């Protein structure tokens, strides 16, 4: 979520995001901790069997055949993280997330409440306002001419500069904002 | 009320006493700043049980193109502190 | 700790609807009173035959003070 | 010129709230704002929502839904005391009525 | 001072008096319609010993 | 009823004379006014109607069209003064000006006593119509849309015309009480035939049949704000007061008549209610859904009964409120982002809470939630088909389906989800905004307070 992917998997990056999750498929089927873990060994057993074939063609067969027996044998309920994508709680708390612009939009009344956060909030803005230009003028300059191949940002270089499109990222609503 | 708030200290706690718990790993010779592939002479796999690992520990998922980066108990405590909004 | 949570104004809507309240019940608690007090010391009509050689205004033929003013 | 025409650029539009933090949405003058505000709420739910509510419900009844109710009761009354069926599927007596003379 | 506020509020006036001539109008209109007040079958009646018309 | 004409008649000048920063507050202001005389019409009798002269005559049919049309005049100025800040004052004045002629129009059209008389106004109401549309209307679209619905109806209305002329040749009268007195069946033959389709087209394709409805789209999406509250509250049921004002000279003939059109209107609201499931512009898919609600009060009006009669005019009354808070809810939005794309916008419920209020009580009107008088008309007109054919059931229950979905649908898209990011332009509602819609959907639960008052003559 927070990489810039690449154009393509590797064979390695293949193999490895396979094993983990034959590990959690099996460890679906396993519920019980010990009865998991000797699964497990015989898993990491099995896979460290034939790392060591200089043939990569016998190797992308190998995983080829590995993924199809995934396939065939994979648990169609497995045990999903609350948070994650297909979990209970995946999107729970995005109606709670409210972006920070709408605290311009707050009548005085209100803002005279919380006086010393709108400060904080003002001192922020000026520092967002005083940075843009040099994050612009930075991003000209590192790109190659044909546009920019990647997702990659550049970091800050200079004396008291700061990354490139920082703001969105650093102005995160929470995980929890209500 | 709810779980307490987790803090930068007490994640570094959990993954360090998650990685002295691993057989492949000497805890002495461990340290926060210690490389995975370097220092300790573990290759991809072990990487990949050891994330799994903090996921369980942590109880929430780490996508595989970040899990693949983290090679330091560091990296790993800086990660879960990002993840989770924790700044103190 | 005690951490600033992120709305959108509700000052707005807050006032749109005590605006609201406020001439709705400006105009609609006289008229309850008013109401009320009809019903209770001008009570309805008695139905009742018409005497011999008498003309009833159209008003007399219903029974509530109200519909009948 | 590698124009086309002189056009004046689109212009952005305007935040009533800018100039009138509290601004009602009715008018950029706060005062004439502030006035359109109220006579929209007085003459729209003070005078014609609840009172011409209350008027409605005090119709006086001119659709004869009562009277026709007490007709039916005198009429039940009278037919049920001398034996006489409720309702007669002829509305029209027949005596006054002419049939052609021949069917065949 | 009446004067520049009868002249900025007089506009105020043309539709209540255009519902009172309205009102005048409906009842001139009803005024031509008489040729059988008194005389249905149905709601024939004697005159009271005072009244000179049944309605207006 | 004189006292309701005069007092629009005197807006104009009052308009007209008003100063340059007064105009929209006076204009409500007697506008309302006006709504509150018109209350006085619903005192209507069980036998007949309130014949006021020779002229004008009011029913139990009219009554609540009329206080709808003095009602819909204030709120088309309160959404309309936002975004003709920019204008002109003598524009400003000439787009209040139309208003009131197209009121005044309609006042008259509804209460006329003669079919010729009813047939100049209900022309007279297109050129008001099509002014706003040509004139105020935002894309470059308006201008077809305005030769769009400009010509389907007048190729519906000049045989009508023709037949009416005729009519008075052969009776002698065109007045609507004589006409009903002296009724005499029509025959079949082929004259009758086309008497009878010449007598009925102008109706249909007002209301409009489903295959006659594509000038609707157009005309109610290019339009502005007020003009599409007005064409979908008021103009459309034009043709259905139209059609049960003239269905009673045709008899037999519509008891075989009616099979193309009672077809068309049942298999044509399944397509509309569909249609509306795939429509990536917001306001198109509040036509289509007109279209259906139509659809269904031509089913009632073609099957001749007394209940369907009744869910006729109950559905007219209900929809017309409805669907001009729907309009009104979607404009909110357009001024917001000045995009009619539905799923540009979402997750509004988080950053406009009230608003979302209001858009699910739109919403929850227009799937007919019991017992609101939408509701209530629909029964009726179900319960009347099922008298005429029990299976009628089947394409109703698809209808009643069909119609929450894309309602729901709807809702789901706008005020549910997540916020989009690069939006940042989303201010509070006003007030204005507010009132309107709470001025919209009052009225509608107040009458199901009591719903005798719009479930017409019958
Ligand atoms: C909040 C705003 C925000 C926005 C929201 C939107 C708002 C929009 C509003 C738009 C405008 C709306 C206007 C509509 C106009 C309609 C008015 C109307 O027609 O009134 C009708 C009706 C009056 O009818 P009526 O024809 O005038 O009366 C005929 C008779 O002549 C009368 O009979 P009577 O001779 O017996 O006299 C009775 C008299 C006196 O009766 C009594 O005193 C007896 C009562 C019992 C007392 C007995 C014991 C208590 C005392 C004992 C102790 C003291 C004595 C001993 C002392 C020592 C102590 C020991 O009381 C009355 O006169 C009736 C009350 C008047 C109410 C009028 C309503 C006007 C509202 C207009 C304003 C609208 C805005 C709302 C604002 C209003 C202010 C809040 O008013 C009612 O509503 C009555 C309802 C109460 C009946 C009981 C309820 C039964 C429940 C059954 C259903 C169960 C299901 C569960 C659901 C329950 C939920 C309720
Ligand atoms: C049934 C209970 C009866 C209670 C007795 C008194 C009820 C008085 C209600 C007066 C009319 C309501 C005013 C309409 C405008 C809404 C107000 C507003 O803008 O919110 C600002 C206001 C300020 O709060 P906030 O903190 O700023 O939060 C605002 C946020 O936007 C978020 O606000 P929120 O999340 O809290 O949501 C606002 C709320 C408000 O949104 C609404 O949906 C309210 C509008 C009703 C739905 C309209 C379409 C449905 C068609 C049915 C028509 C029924 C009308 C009957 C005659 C009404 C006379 C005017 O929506 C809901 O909470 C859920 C709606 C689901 C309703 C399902 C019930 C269906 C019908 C069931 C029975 C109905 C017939 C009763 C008799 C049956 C035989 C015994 O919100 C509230 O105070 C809460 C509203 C109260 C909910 C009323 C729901 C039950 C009443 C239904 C009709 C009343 C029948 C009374 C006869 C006696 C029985
Ligand atoms: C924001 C907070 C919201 C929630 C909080 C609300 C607090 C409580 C308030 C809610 C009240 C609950 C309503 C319960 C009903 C009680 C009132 C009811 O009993 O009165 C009805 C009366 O209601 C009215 O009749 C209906 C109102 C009329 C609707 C006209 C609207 C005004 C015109 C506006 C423009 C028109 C646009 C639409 C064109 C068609 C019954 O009529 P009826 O059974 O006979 O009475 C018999 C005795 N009579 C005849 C002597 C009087
Ligand atoms: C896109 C939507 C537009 C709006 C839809 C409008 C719907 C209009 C459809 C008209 C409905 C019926 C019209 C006439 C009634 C019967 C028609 C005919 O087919 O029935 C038979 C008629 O018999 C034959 O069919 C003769 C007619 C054949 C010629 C008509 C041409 C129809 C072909 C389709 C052309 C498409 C027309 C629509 C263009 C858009 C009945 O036999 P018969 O008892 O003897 O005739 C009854 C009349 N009598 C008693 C005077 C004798
Ligand atoms: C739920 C039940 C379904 C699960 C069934 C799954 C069945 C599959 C089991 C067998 C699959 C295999 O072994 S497939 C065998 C694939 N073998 C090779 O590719 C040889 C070349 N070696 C490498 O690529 C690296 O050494 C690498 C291995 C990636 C290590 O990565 P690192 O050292 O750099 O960390
Ligand atoms: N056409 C109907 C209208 C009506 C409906 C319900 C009523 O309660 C009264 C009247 C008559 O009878």
């Amino acid at each position: 979520a927070f990489s810039a992917p690449a154009a393509y998997l590797t064979h390695q990056q293949k193999v490895l995001r396979l094993y983990k999750r034959a590990l959690r498929h099996l460890e679906s089927w396993c519920v019980h901790r010990d009865k998991y873990r000797y699964f497990a060994c015989l898993m990491r057993a099995r896979f460290d069997e034939h790392k060591n074939e200089k043939d990569m063609v016998k190797a992308t067969q190998l995983l080829r055949q590995a993924e199809e027996e995934f396939w065939y044998g994979q648990h169609p309920q497995p045990y999903i993280f609350p948070e994650s994508p297909g979990g209970t709680s995946y999107e729970r708390y995005e109606c709670y997330k409210v972006p920070e612009w709408c605290l311009d939009d707050w009548h005085p009344s209100e803002k005279a409440m919380y006086p010393d956060y709108f400060a904080k909030r003002e001192q922020w803005k000026r520092l967002r306002r005083e940075s843009w230009e040099r994050e612009v003028k930075q991003l000209q300059e590192e790109t190659p001419p044909g546009g920019p191949r990647t997702e990659a940002l550049p970091p800050a270089r200079k004396e008291g500069d700061l990354p490139p499109l920082w703001w969105h990222i650093v102005t995160r609503p929470r995980e929890r904002p209500m | 009320s709810d779980a307490p708030p987790l803090t930068l200290e007490a994640i570094k706690d959990r993954v360090l006493y998650v990685l002295k718990l691993y057989d492949k790993i000497d805890p002495e010779k461990l340290s926060v700043n210690s490389h995975f592939m370097k220092d300790l002479g573990l290759d991809s796999l072990d990487q990949v049980e050891i994330i799994m690992a903090m996921e369980d520990e942590f109880g929430f998922e780490i996508p595989d193109i970040d899990a693949e980066k983290l090679m330091c108990p560091q990296e790993i405590v800086d990660y879960i502190a990002d993840k989770k909004d924790v700044y103190e | 700790k005690r951490l600033f949570i992120i709305k959108p104004s509700g000052f707005y809507d807050r006032r749109f609807l005590k605006l609201m309240r406020f001439y709705i019940l400006l105009t609609g608690i006289p008229v309850a009173i008013g109401i009320t007090l009809v019903n209770v010391f001008i009570g309805e009509a008695e139905l009742a035959d018409i005497p011999e050689g008498y003309v009833p205004e159209h008003w007399e033929y219903f029974k509530h003070p109200i519909s009948r003013w | 010129p590698t124009i086309r025409l002189q056009e004046d650029p689109d212009p952005e539009d305007e935040n009533l709230y800018e100039k009138n933090p509290d601004s009602h949405g009715y008018d950029k003058d706060p005062i004439v704002d502030l006035w359109n505000m109220r006579v929209v709420f007085f003459f729209g739910f003070s005078i014609v929502l609840v009172l011409g509510s209350t008027f409605v419900a005090y119709l006086p009844d001119y659709r004869m839904q009562e009277w026709a109710r007490r007709e039916a009761e005198r009429l039940v009354k009278y037919r049920e005391a001398n034996g006489l069926p409720l309702m007669e599927s002829n509305c029209f007596d027949p005596n006054k009525i002419q049939l052609p003379e021949d069917e065949d | 001072n009446v004067l520049q506020i009868v002249r900025d509020h007089w506009v105020h006036i043309l539709v209540p008096v255009g519902f009172v001539f309205g009102c005048y109008l409906d009842r001139r209109s009803d005024e031509k319609l008489t040729a059988f007040r008194n005389k249905s079958l149905l709601f024939k009646r004697e005159l009271r010993p005072n009244e000179e018309v049944t309605w207006k | 009823m004189l006292k309701i004409i005069i007092p629009t008649t005197m807006l104009l000048p009052m308009t007209w004379m008003s100063k340059h920063n007064m105009i929209w507050i006076n204009a409500t202001v007697h506008s309302l006014l006006i709504s509150l005389i018109s209350l006085s019409l619903l005192n209507q009798l069980g036998e007949n109607s309130l014949n006021f002269s020779l002229t004008f005559f009011s029913d139990s049919l009219s009554a609540p069209l009329l206080v709808l049309t003095t009602w819909l005049l204030p709120l088309m100025l309160m959404a309309s003064q936002s975004h003709l800040s920019k204008e002109t004052t003598t524009r400003k004045k000439l787009y209040i000006t139309m208003l009131i002629l197209l009121q005044l129009f309609l006042i008259m059209t509804f209460t006329a006593t003669e079919l010729i008389l009813f047939y100049i106004l209900f022309e007279a109401t297109l050129v008001p119509t099509l002014i706003i549309i040509t004139r105020w209307g935002n894309q470059t679209e308006r201008l077809n849309a305005g030769l769009y619905f400009l010509f389907y109806t007048l190729a519906g209305s000049l045989p009508l015309l023709v037949a009416l002329v005729y009519i008075q040749n052969t009776t002698g009268s065109l007045n609507f009480l004589i006409i009903h007195y002296w009724s005499h069946p029509l025959s079949n033959s082929w004259s009758n035939i086309f008497m009878w389709l010449a007598c009925i087209m102008a109706f249909m394709v007002k209301m409009p049949l489903y295959g006659l409805h594509l000038w609707l789209p157009k005309a109610h999406v290019e339009a502005p704000i007020a003009g599409s509250m007005v064409l979908a509250a008021v103009l459309l049921k034009l043709g259905g007061y139209g059609m049960m004002r003239i269905t009673t000279i045709l008899n037999p003939l519509t008891n075989y008549m009616a099979y193309p059109f009672l077809m068309l209107s049942m298999w044509g609201m399944i397509m509309t209610s569909s249609i509306c499931l795939r429509q990536t512009d917001l306001k198109s898919l509040i036509a289509y859904s007109s279209v259906s609600h139509m659809a269904l009060v031509i089913v009632a009006i073609m099957i001749q009964t007394p209940w369907s009669f009744m869910g006729a005019t109950a559905l007219m009354i209900a929809h017309g409120l409805t669907s001009s808070m729907l309009f009104c809810l979607a404009n909110t939005n357009y001024e917001r982002v000045h995009s009619r794309t539905m799923i540009l916008a979402r997750g509004l419920q988080t950053l406009l809470p009230l608003m979302a209020t209001w858009w699910l009580v739109a919403s929850l009107t227009n799937l007919a939630l019991p017992p609101s008088i939408n509701l209530i008309g629909e029964l009726f007109i179900i319960t009347a088909s099922f008298s005429w054919s029990n299976i009628t059931i089947i394409l109703m229950g698809m209808n009643m389906m069909i119609t929450a979905l894309y309602s729901l649908y709807m809702l789901i898209t706008t005020q549910r989800g997540k916020y989009t990011h690069h939006i940042n332009n989303i201010k509070p509602s006003f007030t204005r905004e507010n009132a309107l819609m709470a001025l919209h959907i009052l009225p509608l639960l107040l009458l199901t307070l009591n719903p005798k008052m719009i479930l017409g003559p019958l």
